[PDB]
């Protein structure tokens, strides 16, 4: 045997105040600006 | 939410005291029971209204429009 | 005396920890 990127698979859903989501590392501040309760 | 007009129970207004209340236990460090009695809360069904109050209007208000 | 047994009140001091750190819904999120 002689020899001769990164792609797109899907949207994931996420749960709210996981790693992944926006508010996790969200101060009460910031909750309140972005409409959400702390 | 938002200090209840009068005592449901009797109706003394109780509007009023709200603020009044507040600012005996901030500025004069009184403790809850006298306070009340002091704005001379005396029936426990006027007492229950300033006592239990969760006035939720503060947090509401700290959404911007 | 910061050797002294634990009171049962203190025990509340512990449990404010837990919750503090945990918040109510860790299994969900963890
Ligand atoms: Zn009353």
């Amino acid at each position: 045997k002689y020899e001769l990127g990164k792609v797109f698979i899907g949207r994931l859903p996420i749960m709210l105040r996981s790693k992944n989501c926006y508010l996790s590392e969200a101060t009460e501040s910031d909750l309140y600006k972005l409409k959400e309760c702390p | 939410m938002i200090v209840p007009v009068r005592c449901f129970s009797c109706g003394k207004v109780v509007g009023d005291k709200w603020e009044s209340y507040l600012n005996l236990l901030q500025e004069d460090e009184l403790d809850e029971g006298t306070a009340l009695s002091r704005l001379g809360l005396k029936r426990y069904c006027c007492r229950r209204m300033i006592l239990t109050h969760v006035d939720l209007i503060e947090k509401f208000l700290r959404y911007n429009p | 005396d910061e050797s002294a047994p634990i009171t049962a009140e203190d025990s509340w001091a512990v449990i404010s920890a837990f919750f503090r750190e945990k918040g109510l819904v860790s299994q969900q999120l963890d």
